[PDB]
C-alpha cells in the first residue's frame, strides 16, 4: 500500500524515500560552509547566524572540537548535530582506550557513516538529519577532509562545501583546483589557507562578512581549535587591505 | 504507533484459512519443479535447476539436492536462500541426535523437527513463512526406504511417487500411470527423466540443467551408497533413456 | 515483422544505388541494419 | 518479540480469530467417535484428492497419547500434531509428579487449558484443530469420549463428529444410536462408526481409517481387510431393506 | 577465428584489408562482396575515425 | 623456556630456543615458540605453554580484522592494549608470560607483557622460567647504537647462556629480526649447538619379532 | 520501549513473489555496472568507480575489499549496505574459521556464511533486505579458483563470468563469446577491460576503474620470510599506475 | 501520500519533522514565563494563572530547582516538564555522585537536550511538549538557556514562553538596550516583573498571580531560593507604578 514513504522501505523505482527525505532536512538553517587542505594544515569556515540579539554569539556555533586532534563540522538542525556530536566523542573515547593511540579521521567517518547506516537499515529509527564533516591532520595518512552524510556514503574530499549553494561553491574551488592542477593548497601557513577560503566564499556567496557573520576552524598538526571573533577580523583586515 | 505498518501474517482469513502460506504455496509452483519416486531396489531424486544459461556454472554446483547425513539426502523445491537455514537447522539436528542415541538418525524425526520449524514461524512470532517445501529421501532398518514431502504450512505425508514445483499436476499425472511396485533402481531413473523430458519448459534436454541423487544398496548391507550424479554420469543416462 | 523491414530495406539500399534490381550482398545490408537496430531499441 | 494482540473481542462479542478457527476445523476431514459398554471406537476419514500415499510411514490420523488415552483430530493438521507432542509430554510430566497414569479428564483438561491460553497469549493465533480424546482411566473399565473445542469448550459426547459435513453425521448419529441404549459389542459399536462414514464418504474403503480402543491397555488399529469385510455386509443389508 | 570470436573491431579491418587484397588480384566481385560485409560490420560499433576513411 | 629482545637503532629483535618442557620431562625438543599477529609484530610467550597460543591467535585474528576495518597497517601500541585488557579481564587467572616487538611508522616498539596485566617497556628484555641467565648477559654486554649483526649476536650469546645454564633451555635457537627498511625476516634453527649422534649399534628387529593376535584390514574410502 | 517492529517487513504478495526481494533486484540492476570473470590460472574482478564530485577522492573509497588475503569482493548496489556487509562478513568469517579452524575459509562456505546474513535480513522482523549484490571471487587449495554472485534474495550462483549493474544485459550477452574453456590472467584482464569500456559514461583512465586480482601466491606482499608453508596473499589489487599500461594495450 | 503527521520519525517532504511542530503549537498554550541574565546571575520568573478562587495561593509553585544552582521553570504541557526536570535532578545527582563537583550548566544542557532529542526519533514515543528557561550559575559564570521540543537549546540572555511570548520578547529586547553594559539582579528582578505584567495584559480576563526566583553570587552565593518578603511586593508595585 501506501506506506512504503513512511519507513525506510524500497520503492518502485528501488528508492529509499525516507533517506532522500532526510537530505532535505540538512539546509534547513541555510548555512553555508567550506573546509580547503592546507599544505600542513586544514581550515574549515563556517557561516555563523545569530538570529535574534537575546542569542549569546560565544555559545551559538555549529563547530565541534571532537577530540584534541579531530575537529568537526556539521551542517543541518542543531539538535541532531549534538547528538551526532556527543556519540561521536563517546566513541573516540572508547576507540582511545580500547586501542590505546589517537584515531586518524577516516576510521570515525567511517563509523559514524556506519552507525548512520544501522539507523537507515532499521525500520523503528530514524536517519540522522545532519551532514558531518571530519576535518583533521593525520600525521600517519597527511591533512584529510572527511564528508558523510544521512545514508552513510562518506568520501575524502580534496575541499568540501555545503548548504544552499554548495554547488556554486563546488564550481567556484573546482575552477581553481583543476587550473592549478594540485590536489591542495600550496600554502605552508596556517595563515594564508584562512585568507584562501575566506576569500573564495566571499566571492562565491557574493557577501561581505564582519566579525560575527563566519567562525572558522583551524586543525594544525597535532591542535585543532577554534579562532576568536578578534581573530576573524584580522584576518578580514588583512584581506582588506591586500586586495 | 508500530500499527499501520504491520501486515498480521498469522490471521485467519473470514473464510478461514491463513493467507501468507496461501501465497507461499502459490511462490512454490514458481520455482524448478523437483521428482521422487520411490522404487523397491532404491530412491531416485531428480530436479530441473530454473534460470540456466552457457554461463552456469555445472563441474561443482549443487543447488537442489542437498547432502544432511550419509544415509539421508533432501530435494529443495523454493527460495534457496531460506532452504539454506533448514538445512542447516536439520544438520545439527541429526548431529544431536547421533550424539545422544549414537545410531543413526530416522526420517520421521528429522520431518518432524523441520515440520516444527516451519509451523513455529507459521503459528507465532509475526514473521513470514518459509516459502520453501522439500523431499525427504533416506533409509533405515525401521521401514526401509521411506519418501515424504514437506509443505510452508508444516505439515508431511509418505507418498510412493512425488513432485514438489512447477507443473505438480502434469508430472504427478504422467507418473501415476507408469508408476509400479516393482522397479529396479534403472527403471525410476528413466521414468524420471522422461517426466522431466515431457515436463519442461524448454526444448531439449541437456545435461546442464538436470541433478541427480540415487540410493542403492549392494553386496554391503545395512549401508546405502549415496551418490550425487555428476554431469560426466549424468550425461550418460540420457543415451540410455533414449532421449540423448 | 523484422523479416518485412529486412526485405523493405534491401528494396531501399537497392535504391540508394540508384540501380534497378535488388542483390543478395544488399540483403546483406538490410539484414545487418535490422539486426543493429533490433538489438540497439532493446535496450 | 512479537507482543500484538491478535484476538479482540468484536462489536458483537465474539472472537473474530476463534470463529474464524470454528470455519478452519469445518474444512478438515471428517472424524467420529462412538463408545459402547466397554468399547469405544474413533472412525475416521482420509483425503481421498491424491493417490499413491503408502500406509507404513503415513501418520495415523489417531495419534497414540498414552497406553490408555487415544486423541483423534480434525481440521488443519500442522498445528494439531503440536497438541499431541504438548499433550504426551504433559502425560510423562504427570506420570513424573502423581505416581498416576493420566485420566481421560485430566489430559483433556490440559489440551482445553493450552488452547484457552494460545486464545489469551498475544501475538499467537487460536489453533485451527478440533480434537476427539478416548480412552479408558486405570482400573475403570468406563469408556470416555472427550471433544475439545478451539475455543476451549470441552465436553463429553456419547457419540460426537467433527469436520466437513458433520451436521450429516450428526443427525445420523441421532436417530441410529441409543444414548440411554449403547451397543454391547465391539463388532456393533465398528458397525455403527462404519454405516455412519458411507453417509459422507460415498466411497474410499482405501482411505477409511479406524481404531478400536479397549480397556486394560488395549489399543487396535483395524487394517483394510477387516474395514471391508465390515463394508461387505453393510452395504449388502444397506440396499436390499 | 573473428567470425564465432565476435570482434567486430577487428573484422572490420581484416574484411577491409581483404578487399585491399582482392582488388590487387582484379577480383572485382570478391573484392565488393568483402567491403559490403566489411560496411556491415561497420555501421554497428564505435569504429575509429581512421578506420571509416579508409 | 627462554625468550629475549634486543631494540637497536633501526628495528628490534627477539630470540626464542625450541625445547618445549612440561616439567620434569621434555615433550618435544623443536617447536616454534614465536607466535605471529601481524606479518611486522611477533609475539613469544613463556609461562604456560597451552595459554600463549590461543591468547596470540585471539590478538592476531582482532588485530588483523581491525587492520583491515581501518584500511591501515596494525600498531603495535594496539596490540599491547589489547593484551592488557584481555589478561586483566580474567582477573590473574591466565598465567601467559608474553613478549611484543614490532615497528609501525611512528617508529619502533618493543614491551612485555606478564601474567596478571603488568606492562613495561624496554630496549633489551628476556621474560619467562630461563629469563635470567639470558637478561644477565645482554645487561652486561648492550650498549647504545648497536648494529644488526652486533644485536643478533648478542641475542644468540644471551640465548646460548640460558640453554648452557638452564635445563628446560636447549637444543636450537629460533631468531626473528625486524627491520624498519626492509621486511622482517624469520631465522629458523640459526644456531643448532646439540646434534643427536649417530647410535653405537641398530636397533632394527627381524620381521615378525612379535606375534600378532589376529589380522584385520578396516575400510576407509566409500 | 525496545524496537516494535518485530513483524517481518516481507510479505508474500498474492502474486506468489517477495516484494522486497523482487524491490532490492531493482535497486541493484541500476547503479554501478561491475563484472568478474575466471580465467584457469586466476579469477579478475573489475568494477569503474564513478567519481560522483570532481572534488573527492576516489582512493579513500574503496569499490572493492579483502574478506581474506584469498578472497575479495565486489559489489553493485548501495554503497554503505555494502560497507556493513563487508565488516560483518569479515568478522563472522573470522569467529567462524580463524578461531576454531585456524585458517581462511575457501570461497564456498564463505559465501554461504555471508549470505546467511542477508537471508536472515529478509527474514528478521523490523529491517529491510540489503539492496546490493556481491561478487565474490576466490580460491582453494581443493576446489581452486572460483567466482560467485550473491544476489540480495540470499541465493548464491555458481558462475565462470559474471556482470552485475546498468550495463549488466550488454555485458553478459556479451561476455558468452569472450569466454572459452582455456584462459590466462592477461587474457582474463584484457577481455575485462574490453567489456568494461563501453559501459563506462564517464571519463577513462587509470583512476577510474577499480580492479583486483587473485593469482598466485605472491611473497613480496606477505610482509615476512621465512615460513615454506605459506608463500604470501593471493588477493592484490592494481593501483591506477597499474591499470593505465594495459590500458592502452586494447 | 498523507499521513505524514501521524507518526513521529517520519520525514515531511520538505523534511520537517510534524510531530515535533504540534508540541511546539502546544508549547505556546500555556503560563508565560521569563529569564533575565543579570550581570551575576539569572532571574526567573513565572505567571501562574490564578482559577477559581478555591486554588490556594502562594502554594503551588512553578519554579523547580536542580541541585542547588541550576532553576528550572517550564510552561506548556506541565507534567511533561516535571518529567523533564525529574531526569535533570538525576542526572545532576549521578554527576555530583561519581565526579564530586556541581554539573555545570552547560552540561546540564548537553544532558537534557540529549534526553529531549531521545524522543522525538522512534516511532513508540511521544516527543516533549514543554519549553524550558532553566538556567542559573556556575564557576564560569552565569548561564540562561531556554530548551525547545525539538531538543535545540541556544544561550539566551534572557527568553519567554507563553501566550504572552511575543510582547516579552520585545521588552526584553528594550531592557538589553537600554543596559548594554550589564544590569543587576536587584534592578533585574524588578524588570522581570515588569515585563510579566506587561506580557499578562493579553491574558487581564483571567486573574494573575506572579512568583519569581533568582540565582546569584552577589548576594545567593550560588544557591537558589525564591523571593519572599517585602522585595516581591517592592518589584510588584513598582511594575504597577508606570502602569
Amino acid at each position: 500500500a501506501g506506506y512504503d514513504r513512511h519507513i525506510t522501505i524500497f520503492s518502485p523505482e528501488g528508492r529509499l524515500y525516507q533517506v532522500e527525505y532526510a537530505f532535505k532536512a540538512t539546509n534547513q538553517t541555510n548555512i553555508n560552509s567550506l573546509a580547503v587542505r592546507g599544505k600542513d594544515c586544514t581550515v574549515v569556515i563556517s557561516q555563523k547566524k545569530v538570529p535574534d540579539k537575546l542569542l549569546d554569539p560565544t555559545t551559538v556555533s555549529y563547530i565541534f572540537c571532537i577530540s584534541r586532534t579531530i575537529g568537526m563540522v556539521v551542517n543541518g538542525p542543531i539538535p541532531d548535530a549534538r547528538n551526532a556530536a556527543l556519540r561521536a566523542k563517546a566513541e573516540a573515547a572508547e576507540f582511545r582506550y580500547k586501542y590505546g593511540y589517537d584515531m586518524p579521521c577516516d576510521v570515525l567517518a567511517k563509523r559514524m557513516a556506519n552507525l548512520s547506516q544501522i539507523y537507515t537499515q532499521r525500520a523503528y529509527m530514524r536517519p540522522l538529519g545532519v551532514i558531518l564533516t571530519f576535518v583533521s591532520v593525520d600525521e600517519e595518512l597527511g591533512p584529510s577532509i572527511y564528508k558523510t552524510d544521512p545514508a552513510g556514503y562518506y568520501v575524502g574530499y580534496k575541499a568540501t562545501a555545503t548548504g544552499p549553494k554548495q554547488q556554486e561553491i563546488t564550481t567556484n574551488l573546482e575552477n581553481h583546483f583543476k587550473k592549478s592542477k594540485i590536489d591542495h593548497i600550496n600554502e605552508e601557513s596556517w595563515e594564508k589557507v584562512v585568507e584562501f577560503a575566506i576569500t573564495h566564499m566571499i566571492d562565491a556567496l557574493g557577501t561581505e562578512f564582519s566579525k560575527n557573520d563566519l567562525e572558522v576552524g583551524v586543525a594544525t598538526k597535532d591542535k585543532f581549535f577554534t579562532l576568536s571573533a578578534e581573530n576573524i577580523e584580522e584576518r578580514l583586515v588583512a584581506i582588506a587591505e591586500q586586495d | 504507533g508500530s500499527r499501520r505498518y504491520d501486515s498480521r501474517t498469522t490471521i485467519f482469513s473470514p473464510e478461514g484459512r491463513l493467507y501468507q502460506v496461501e501465497y507461499a504455496l502459490e511462490s512454490i509452483s514458481h520455482a524448478g519443479t523437483a521428482i521422487g519416486i520411490m522404487a523397491s531396489d532404491g530412491i531416485v531424486l531428480a530436479a530441473e535447476r530454473k534460470v540456466t544459461s552457457t554461463l552456469l556454472e555445472q563441474d561443482t554446483s549443487t543447488e537442489k539436492l542437498y547432502k544432511l547425513n550419509d544415509k539421508i539426502a533432501v530435494a529443495v523445491a523454493g527460495l534457496t536462500a531460506d532452504a539454506e537455514i533448514l538445512i542447516n537447522t536439520a544438520r545439527i539436528h541429526a548431529q544431536n541426535y547421533l550424539k545422544t542415541y549414537n545410531e543413526d538418525i530416522p526420517v520421521e524425526i528429522l520431518v518432524r523437527r523441520l515440520s516444527d520449524i516451519k509451523q513455529g514461524y507459521t503459528q507465532h512470532g509475526g514473521l513470514r513463512p518459509f516459502g520453501v517445501s522439500f523431499i525427504y529421501a533416506g533409509y533405515d532398518d525401521r521401514y526401509g526406504y521411506q519418501l515424504y514431502t514437506s509443505n510452508p504450512s508444516g505439515n508431511y505425508t509418505g507418498w510412493k511417487a512425488i513432485s514438489v514445483g512447477a507443473n505438480t499436476s502434469a508430472a504427478q499425472t504422467l507418473l501415476q500411470m507408469d508408476y509400479k511396485d516393482d522397479m529396479k533402481v534403472d527403471d525410476a531413473i528413466e521414468l524420471a527423466l522422461k517426466t522431466l523430458s515431457k515436463t519442461t519448459d524448454s526444448s531439449a534436454l541437456t545435461y546442464d540443467r538436470l541433478e541427480f541423487a540415487t540410493i542403492r544398496k549392494g553386496a554391503n548391507d545395512g549401508e546405502v551408497y549415496q551418490k550425487i550424479f555428476k554431469p560426466q554420469e549424468i550425461k550418460d543416462i540420457l543415451v540410455k533413456t533414449g532421449i540423448t | 515483422a523484422d523479416v518485412k523491414g529486412v526485405c523493405t530495406e534491401a528494396g531501399m539500399y537497392a535504391l540508394r544505388e540508384r540501380r534497378i534490381h535488388v542483390t543478395q550482398e544488399d540483403f546483406e545490408l538490410a539484414v545487418g541494419k535490422v539486426m543493429n537496430k533490433n538489438q540497439e531499441t532493446a535496450i | 518479540g512479537y507482543d500484538r494482540a491478535l484476538s479482540i473481542f468484536s462489536p458483537d462479542g465474539h472472537i473474530f480469530q476463534v470463529e474464524y478457527a470454528l470455519e478452519a476445523v469445518k474444512r478438515g476431514t471428517c472424524a467420529v467417535g462412538v463408545k459402547g459398554k466397554n468399547c469405544v471406537v474413533l472412525g475416521c476419514e482420509r483425503r481421498s484428492t491424491l493417490k499413491l500415499q503408502d500406509t507404513r510411514i503415513t501418520p495415523s490420523k489417531v495419534s497414540k497419547i498414552d497406553s490408555h488415552v487415544v486423541l483423534s483430530f480434525s481440521g488443519l493438521n500442522a498445528d494439531s500434531r503440536i497438541l499431541i507432542e504438548k499433550a504426551r509430554v504433559e502425560a510423562q510430566s504427570h506420570r513424573l509428579t502423581l505416581e498416576d497414569p493420566v485420566t481421560v479428564e485430566y489430559l483433556t483438561r490440559y489440551v482445553a487449558g493450552v488452547q484457552q491460553r494460545y486464545t489469551q497469549s498475544g501475538g499467537v493465533r487460536p489453533f485451527g484443530v478440533s480434537t476427539l480424546i478416548a480412552g479408558f482411566d486405570p482400573r475403570d473399565d468406563e469408556p470416555k469420549l472427550y471433544q475439545t473445542e478451539p475455543s476451549g469448550i470441552y465436553s463429553s459426547w456419547s457419540a460426537q463428529t467433527i469436520g466437513r459435513n458433520s451436521k450429516t453425521v450428526r443427525e445420523f448419529l441421532e436417530k441410529n444410536y441409543d444414548r440411554k441404549e449403547p451397543p454391547a459389542t465391539v463388532e456393533e459399536c465398528v458397525k455403527l462408526t462404519v454405516r455412519s462414514l458411507l453417509e459422507v464418504v460415498q466411497t474410499g474403503a482405501k482411505n477409511i481409517e479406524i481404531t478400536v480402543v479397549k480397556p486394560d491397555s488395549d489399543i487396535v488399529a483395524l487394517s483394510s481387510e477387516e474395514i471391508n469385510q465390515y463394508v461387505t455386509q453393510i452395504e449388502q443389508e444397506k440396499q436390499e431393506q | 577465428e573473428f567470425k564465432k570470436l565476435d570482434d567486430k573491431p577487428s573484422l572490420v579491418d581484416v574484411h577491409l584489408l581483404e578487399s585491399k587484397v582482392y582488388h590487387k588480384l582484379r577480383n572485382l566481385a570478391k573484392s565488393k562482396a568483402s567491403l559490403t560485409a566489411a560496411r556491415t560490420a561497420a555501421n554497428s560499433i564505435y569504429c575509429p575515425t581512421q578506420t571509416v576513411a579508409e | 623456556t627462554t625468550i629475549v629482545g634486543v631494540k637497536f637503532n633501526n628495528g628490534v629483535v627477539i630470540a626464542a630456543d625450541t625445547r618445549s618442557t612440561q616439567g620434569p620431562i621434555v615433550a618435544d625438543k623443536n617447536c616454534a615458540k614465536l607466535h605471529r599477529i601481524s606479518p611486522k609484530i611477533w609475539c613469544a610467550g613463556a609461562g604456560t605453554a597451552a595459554d600463549t597460543e590461543a591468547v596470540t591467535q585471539l590478538i592476531g585474528s582482532n588485530i588483523e580484522l581491525h587492520s583491515l576495518y581501518t584500511s591501515r597497517e596494525p600498531r603495535v601500541v594496539s596490540a599491547l592494549q589489547m593484551l592488557k585488557q584481555h589478561l586483566f579481564k580474567y582477573q590473574g587467572h591466565i598465567g601467559a608470560y608474553l613478549i611484543v616487538a614490532g615497528v609501525d611508522p611512528t617508529g619502533s616498539h618493543l614491551f612485555s607483557i606478564h601474567a596478571h596485566g603488568s606492562t613495561d617497556v624496554g630496549y633489551y628484555l628476556s621474560l619467562g622460567s630461563g629469563s635470567l641467565a639470558a637478561m644477565a648477559v645482554l645487561e652486561s654486554h648492550w650498549k647504545q647504537d648497536l648494529t644488526k649483526e652486533e644485536a643478533i649476536k648478542l641475542a644468540s650469546d644471551a640465548i646460548q647462556a640460558g640453554i648452557w645454564n638452564d635445563l628446560g633451555s636447549g637444543s636450537n635457537v629460533d631468531v626473528c629480526v625486524m627491520e624498519i627498511g626492509k621486511d622482517a625476516e624469520y631465522l629458523r634453527n640459526y644456531l643448532t649447538p646439540n646434534v643427536r649422534e649417530e647410535k653405537q649399534k641398530s636397533y632394527k628387529f627381524p620381521r615378525g619379532t612379535t606375534a600378532v593376535l589376529k589380522e584385520s584390514i578396516v575400510n576407509i574410502c566409500d | 520501549m525496545t524496537d516494535r517492529y518485530s513483524f517481518s517487513l516481507t510479505t508474500f504478495s498474492p502474486s506468489g513473489k517477495l516484494g522486497q526481494i523482487d524491490y532490492a533486484l531493482t535497486a541493484v540492476k541500476q547503479g554501478v555496472t561491475s563484472l568478474g570473470i575466471k580465467a584457469t590460472n586466476g579469477v579478475v574482478i573489475a568494477t569503474e568507480k564513478k567519481s560522483s564530485s570532481p572534488l573527492a577522492m576516489s582512493e579513500t573509497l574503496s569499490k572493492v575489499s579483502l574478506l581474506t588475503p584469498d578472497i575479495g569482493a565486489v559489489y553493485s548496489g548501495m554503497g554503505p549496505d555494502y560497507r556493513v556487509l563487508v565488516d560483518k562478513s569479515r568478522k563472522v568469517a573470522h569467529t567462524s574459521y580463524k578461531r576454531i579452524y585456524g585458517e581462511y575459509p575457501p570461497t564456498k562456505l564463505l559465501v554461504s556464511e555471508v549470505a546467511k546474513i542477508m537471508q536472515e535480513a529478509t527474514q528478521s522482523g523490523g529491517v529491510r533486505p540489503f539492496g546490493v549484490s556481491l561478487l565474490i571471487a576466490g580460491h582453494d587449495e581443493f576446489n581452486g579458483f572460483s567466482l560467485y554472485q550473491v544476489d540480495p534474495s540470499g541465493s548464491y550462483f555458481p558462475w565462470k563470468a559474471t556482470a552485475i549493474g546498468k550495463g549488466s544485459v550488454a555485458a553478459k550477452t556479451f561476455l558468452e563469446k569472450r569466454w572459452n574453456d582455456e584462459l590466462e590472467l592477461e587474457d582474463a584482464i584484457h577481455i575485462a577491460l574490453l567489456t568494461l569500456k563501453e559501459s563506462v559514461e564517464g571519463e577513462f583512465n587509470g583512476d577510474t576503474i577499480e580492479l583486483a586480482i587473485i593469482g598466485d601466491e605472491n611473497p613480496d606482499l606477505l610482509g615476512y620470510t621465512g615460513i615454506p608453508t605459506d608463500k604470501g596473499p593471493r588477493f592484490r589489487k592494481l593501483t591506477s599506475q597499474e591499470i593505465n599500461d594495459r590500458l592502452e594495450a586494447l | 501520500g498523507t499521513g505524514y503527521d501521524l507518526s513521529n520519525s517520519v520525514f515531511s517532504p520538505d523534511g520537517r519533522n510534524f510531530q515535533v511542530e504540534y508540541a511546539v503549537k502546544a508549547v505556546e498554550n500555556g503560563t508565560t514565563s521569563i529569564g533575565i541574565k543579570c550581570n551575576d546571575g539569572v532571574v526567573f520568573a513565572v505567571e501562574k494563572l490564578i482559577t477559581s478562587k478555591l486554588l490556594v495561593p502562594q502554594k503551588n509553585v512553578k519554579i523547580q530547582v536542580v541541585d542547588r544552582h541550576i532553576g528550572c521553570v517550564y510552561s506548556g504541557l506541565i507534567p511533561d516538564g516535571r518529567h523533564l526536570v525529574n531526569r535533570g535532578r538525576e542526572e545532576a545527582a549521578s554527576f555530583k555522585k561519581l565526579y564530586k563537583t556541581p554539573i555545570p550548566i552547560p552540561a546540564f544542557a548537553d544532558r537534557l537536550g540529549q534526553y529531549v532529542q531521545a524522543h522525538t526519533l522512534y516511532n513508540s514515543v511521544r516527543p516533549f511538549g514543554v519549553s524550558t528557561i532553566f538556567g542559573g550559575v556556575d564557576k564560569n559564570g552565569a548561564h540562561l538557556y531556554m530548551l525547545e521540543p525539538s531538543g535545540s537549546y541556544w544561550g539566551y540572555k534572557g527568553a519567554a514562553t507563553g501566550k504572552g511570548r511575543q510582547s516579552a520578547k520585545a521588552e526584553l529586547e528594550k531592557l538589553v538596550d537600554h543596559h548594554p553594559e550589564g544590569l543587576s539582579a536587584r534592578e533585574a528582578v524588578k524588570q522581570a516583573a515588569k515585563i510579566i505584567y506587561l506580557a499578562h495584559e493579553d491574558n487581564k480576563e483571567k486573574d494573575f498571580e506572579l512568583e519569581i526566583s533568582w540565582c546569584s553570587l552577589s548576594e545567593t552565593n550560588g544557591l537558589h531560593k525564591f523571593v519572599k518578603g517585602d522585595l516581591l511586593q517592592e518589584a510588584i508595585d513598582f511594575a504597577q507604578k508606570e502602569i
